[PDB]
């Protein structure tokens, strides 16, 4: 359970930049290690001592030594921005082929929502994170304990003062951690109240306003209001104490440098010099002790993104295409269920149960039911996206589950009720089915589908533009927009979901007799809810409940099956 | 990060004032705030020099009797560098914090007073993004950029009087860093700034492609486009990774060249600074000194710029949410009437309305519709029959003629008294996140616990509420989410009937309603229409066959007019329309 797979491969094969980034950053480490210790000389050793050179030598010296730290840290982040960006590229390609391979089964385990945001944030801070680890994860530790390296060498006793600066640091870090996390969540819990009463109030403003209620909105807002001003004064009153306290205990710190210090120097065991890099020293040892604090922070919710990216490159694929499957150079478009029953998550009831028909090729079929009856996982189940519980669907008298997806999908169109285009042209999109489809076929599809006038009538005609997703279309024209990208490809079986946009103009009446002329050669499942649109077909698959109420004719049906007399009552 | 373009501030000073007068009633408390930032940052710089003072006075000629006198001074004067940083930031969270707190009382009130259009022009999601970040700009701008801008130059300033003060030679060679960073620091930000945006392209690209992919993934697997859409994706991909690399370097340089900078300073004052010491021309704490002030002209002038850019944002933010506050609100007019109790006729005078004002959507509309009438409206999208709903609650205002309810005209009553006679139930219903009892009163504050009962059972709403979870105090999460759709439009029919209007607008849709609710629906609004007007945009047989009049519309004219069997009669344009549907 769970998977083996592992993050650490995407670093793996830009290995040398991983180790040429924290290499030269202990370089620039290093050379402002020095920078103390080369004044300290310049005092002690020079100033002190009456020697020009020195001075001038130690002094030409500290400019090569900056010149040199500076080459260390553009170094570091050079190749720690190969190693990261390419992790990153690594890591997102592999994300997005998982979800190109992913069923509706595995969709649902995520979300679509979630699947999104995990390759796209969560593949940027998991980017960060291997940037961070590779410069001041390198950075601040070292200048932290080399920091402490260097006072201890200078002289031993007075770095006691360390272990009177650094806990009470540290434990102030760890307070204010463990109080600070519940209030900022406090913050985005206000934040987020907030963001639900102006969105409620925009979304809604017709009802309020025709209800006259427009002051108990504003009511409502006022606690809303209230509750953000008071968990960020609560948050921030922390951190606005945080780190002045924090300046003091490094302040007094430094304090206790010159008063420790100013015995040593008395008592002829420290050099003026040595009590001046002392403090230099001092500084970067707590001003690095507070990026650790920092490090530390981001570490946590970077991990986070590391699970989310995890679950996904683990998670095996649902569908799978067996090993010898067969071929489909042709389907006749014969469709049958065997006792199906099916469900899309285990928790819930049976969505189907002992479905059982069959339908010769040709046949027009309605399939009504309401909502819930299980006339929808048709378009799902057909087509292989999803595998029953128990039963099997088959396709010309063939297991769905043994013949190859490719040859299988590639003779079905399935036009949902929710339509989504691609970012390009009209022509782009209705080509889909096929590439090699010329401009007559395209026109023709268009035609049919009762959507040729439109697009002839847009400024750049079928070359037209389709932003992403197709948000720029209407509902009703990125239907039938669908419903020609499904004709061009020619299918021998087509499934087409709730009639067409609930309620369309009497055109819809004409899609469905331009169908009629086409179906020749094709099977047709239109799901509807309409007893009109029913009629339409030659037979009507009655849906109730998950089980199979009948399927007939009008007449049959309005004799024994019950759910149908039910459902005309309604209607009419 | 990297701002794109400078914010064309529309007379700024005009806007500026306006936003100095939001924090004019803590005027005293801003000048106490300011004079703390002065004595802070100048007991700041005053630190170093007494560092070098003491190196000087107590430290050199062995005079450590002096000691405790001097770590005393520096020891308090730390102390209340501290407790002012406590004070001048303790002050400003409470009063910026305030300053926003109105501002969304007066953007959220604007909102309910601001025409409907304003909602229905631009997509919602954007209008909460714009202003919600003009707002923290404002924030963050007035309780902190604008202190640290301030706080940066009295430092900046005292550091260098001082340091010339001190030495002049070794000030002029210090100094001689500033000309280095700001040629740094510009090259390298206009680098940052041009990979930024070529990578955030990219990166916006590719993030599109993964969002209607993962959306679309069904359509792409019933395409067998899995292939294909591996290679939009690689090519982008791979051109993202070469991006990227240039954008996370230029970045990242800034740092270690500032670094380095830094170190040069602290150099050439050890170097200078030890060779001004043999010549006896300073001392040793001078030195000491210099150091303390070596990093002052890195980056707290970077500090300074990016302040000023932020404060120079927070002005465009600040035009923009005063230009919302100066939006016009609808009111009524002075001689507005209140509605006398009548039973509701409703007419039309050759009415024309747009709401872009350049593609006409009605046209010479004209009806009357007498009280107690059930009148439907039919016709296909583009009609114009739902723009009849906004005219009549006058979310809109007519372009040319005259729409009355009882006779006086609609712009010459009340608003307030109009959307009481007036109910309506819409085909996109909308649920609050409350309760099912305050969703339901909603339409009546004064509505007792059992009022709502008894209107629930006469809707045949009153069945499935009690069998919900909670029962009748069921908090709808996420406006009825966990509702069947025929249950919120029986909670929404019951609400508009709690509101005793004496003229009801109904849309009820059909689309994915259960037929046992379907039933119980078309019987509250038979309970719902009795006793009131009722203009219906007819879904259903029932209610055509059923309607008093119907008005058949197209291309935003009226074609048709009369009872259902007549225009059947007549076979007309109403005759294709229905019996190429019920035939």
């Amino acid at each position: 359970g769970g998977g083996s797979k592992t993050l650490a491969r995407y670093l793996k094969p830009y290995w040398i930049f991983a180790v040429l980034a924290p290499l030269f950053m202990v370089v620039e480490v290093i050379c402002d290690l020095s920078q103390p210790t080369l004044l300290a000389r310049i005092v002690d050793e020079g100033i002190a001592r009456g020697d020009f050179s020195l001075v001038l030598k130690t002094g030409i010296l500290m400019l090569i030594v900056a010149l040199i730290g500076a080459v260390g840290g553009i170094g570091c982040t050079v190749f720690a921005s190969y190693a990261s960006q390419n992790f990153g590229a690594d890591l997102r390609r592999d994300l997005f082929r998982k979800v190109l391979s992913f069923s509706i089964s595995n969709v649902n385990r995520f979300h679509t929502s979630s699947l999104i945001t995990r390759l796209t944030n969560d593949v940027t801070q998991l980017q960060n994170l291997v940037m961070m680890l590779l410069r001041i994860v390198v950075r601040a530790p070292l200048l932290f304990v080399g920091g402490i390296v260097m006072a201890v060498s200078i002289n031993v006793k007075l770095s006691s003062v360390l272990i009177f600066l650094i806990p009470p640091i540290v434990l102030l870090f760890v307070w204010l951690t463990k109080k600070g996390n519940p209030l900022f969540r406090k913050i985005q819990e206000s934040t987020d109240e907030v963001n639900r009463v102006v969105r409620e109030n925009l979304l809604g403003v017709r009802v309020v306003r025709a209800f006259r209620r427009e002051e108990y909105e504003n009511e409502n807002f006022r606690k809303a209001n209230e509750s953000l001003r008071r968990s960020i004064i609560s948050a921030f009153s922390l951190i606005v104490f945080a780190l002045p306290l924090f300046i003091f205990i490094v302040n007094m710190g430094m304090i206790a440098v010159l008063w420790f210090g100013g015995v040593l120097v008395r008592n002829n065991q420290m050099e003026i010099g040595s009590i001046m890099a002392y403090t230099n020293y001092l500084m970067q040892i707590m001003f690095s002790l507070m990026m650790i604090g920092n490090i530390l922070n981001f570490i946590v919710r970077a991990s986070a993104s590391a699970k989310r990216v995890l679950e996904v490159l683990n998670e095996k694929p649902a569908i799978e295409e067996a090993d010898n499957a067969l071929a489909l150079p042709n389907v006749e478009g014969s469709v049958s269920f065997e006792n199906v029953e099916f469900r899309y998550f285990e928790n819930t009831d049976p969505v189907l149960s002992g479905v059982n028909f069959s339908v010769k090729p040709g046949s027009l079929v309605a399939v009504l039911g309401e909502t819930g009856s299980g006339k929808s996982t048709l378009m799902n189940l057909i087509p292989r996206l999803i595998d029953p519980e128990r039963g099997r669907v088959e396709v010309d008298e063939l297991d769905v589950r043994t013949v190859k997806l490719k040859d299988l999908r590639g003779h079905i169109s399935a036009v949902p009720q929710e339509t989504v285009l691609f970012s390009g042209t009209i022509k782009e999109n209705l080509k889909w089915g096929r590439e090699d489809a010329t401009d007559d076929e395209i026109v023709e599809a268009a035609k049919i589908a009762q959507i040729h006038d439109f697009i002839i009538s847009l400024p750049e005609g079928y070359d037209s533009r389709v932003e992403r997703g197709g948000r720029n279309f209407s509902g009703g024209q990125k239907q039938r927009l669908s419903i020609a990208r499904a004709l061009v490809k020619k299918p021998k079986v087509l499934i087409l979901d709730d009639c067409t946009s609930s309620v369309d103009p009497i055109t819809e009446k004409r899609i469905l007799d331009g169908l009629k002329r086409y179906t020749k050669g094709c099977t047709t499942f239109i799901i509807t809810q309409k007893i009109p649109t029913a009629l339409l077909a030659d037979k009507i698959l009655v849906l109730h409940e998950g089980k199979v109420a009948g399927f007939g004719t009008h007449k049959e049906l309005l004799e024994h099956c019950k759910p149908y007399r039910e459902i005309y009552e309604s209607q009419f | 990060g990297p701002i794109l373009e400078k914010p064309a501030l529309k007379n700024p000073t005009a806007t500026l004032r306006r936003l100095l007068g939001y924090l004019r009633p803590h005027t005293f408390t801003l000048i106490m705030v300011f004079v703390f930032v002065t004595v802070s940052s100048i007991l700041g710089v005053l630190s170093p020099y007494l560092i070098g003072k003491t190196i000087d006075v107590v430290f050199v000629p062995r005079r450590f009797d002096l000691l405790p006198r001097y770590m005393l001074i520096l020891g308090t004067i730390y102390a209340l560098t501290s407790l002012l940083f406590w004070l001048q930031g303790k002050i400003m969270l409470t009063l910026s914090q305030d300053v926003v707190f109105r501002l969304r009382k007066e953007l959220f009130e604007k909102l309910q007073r601001v025409p409907v259009g304003f909602f229905d022009r631009t997509p919602h999601g954007d209008i909460i993004s714009r202003v919600i970040n003009d707002v923290d700009n404002i924030n963050n701008v007035l309780g902190n950029s604008i202190i640290q801008f301030f706080s940066g130059i009295v430092t900046l300033a005292g550091a260098v009087i001082m340091m010339f003060r001190v030495n002049v030679i070794l000030s002029l060679v210090t100094l001689s860093i500033v000309p280095l960073t700001v040629l740094i620091t510009q090259i390298v930000s206009s680098q940052t700034r041009k990979y930024f945006y070529e990578n955030q392209r990219v990166l916006g690209q590719l993030n599109g492609i993964i969002e209607e992919d993962i959306s679309g993934l069904t359509v792409i697997k019933l395409f067998t486009r899995e292939e294909k859409e591996m290679e939009k994706f690689d090519r982008v991909n791979e051109s993202l990774r070469k991006v990227g690399t240039k954008a996370q370097i230029f970045s990242g340089v800034l740092p270690p060249l500032m670094n380095m900078v830094n170190n040069l300073g602290f150099a050439l004052i050890s170097g200078f600074g030890g060779w001004l010491a043999l010549k006896d021309i300073i001392t040793v704490g001078t030195i000491a000194t210099f150091i303390g002030y070596s990093r002052q002209f890195t980056r707290p002038l970077n500090e300074l710029s990016n302040q000023f850019n932020m404060i120079q944002m927070a002005l465009a933010s600040a035009e923009r949410i005063f230009e919302i506050l100066d939006l016009e609100e609808e009111k009524d007019d002075p001689d507005a009437v209140e509605l006398r109790e009548v039973r509701g006729e409703i007419e039309f005078k050759n009415v024309w309305f747009s709401y872009d004002k350049k593609k006409p959507v009605l046209k010479d509309i004209t009806f009357h519709i007498k009280p107690g009438q059930k009148v439907a409206l039919v016709g296909p999208t583009g009609s114009g029959k739902t723009t009849i709903v906004n005219l009549l609650m006058r979310f809109y205002d007519v372009d040319r003629g005259q729409i009355l309810v009882d006779g006086i005209d609609i712009r010459k009553i009340k608003r307030s008294s109009l959307r009481s006679s007036i109910g309506i139930v819409l085909q996109d219903t909308i649920l609050f996140s409350t309760t099912v009892k305050e969703n339901l009163k909603y339409g009546n504050p004064g509505a007792t616990d059992e009022e709502i009962k008894e209107a629930a059972k006469l809707t045949h709403s009153d069945h499935f509420i009690k069998h919900l979870p909670e029962g009748y105090e069921t908090v709808l999460t996420d406006n009825g989410e966990d509702l069947s759709q025929g249950q919120r439009q029986l909670l929404a029919i019951t609400r508009a009937f709690l509101a005793n209007p004496k003229i009801l607008i109904l849309d009820e849709a059909t689309s994915n309603v259960d037929t046992k609710t379907e039933k119980s629906i078309q019987a509250a609004m038979w309970k719902l229409m009795e006793g009131k007007t009722s203009i219906i945009i007819a879904h259903r047989l029932n209610t055509i066959k059923n309607a008093d009049l119907i008005i058949v519309l197209r291309d935003g004219e009226i074609v048709e007019m009369g009872k259902h069997d007549e225009l059947i009669q007549k076979r007309g344009f109403y005759y294709e329309l229905f019996t190429s549907q019920y035939g």
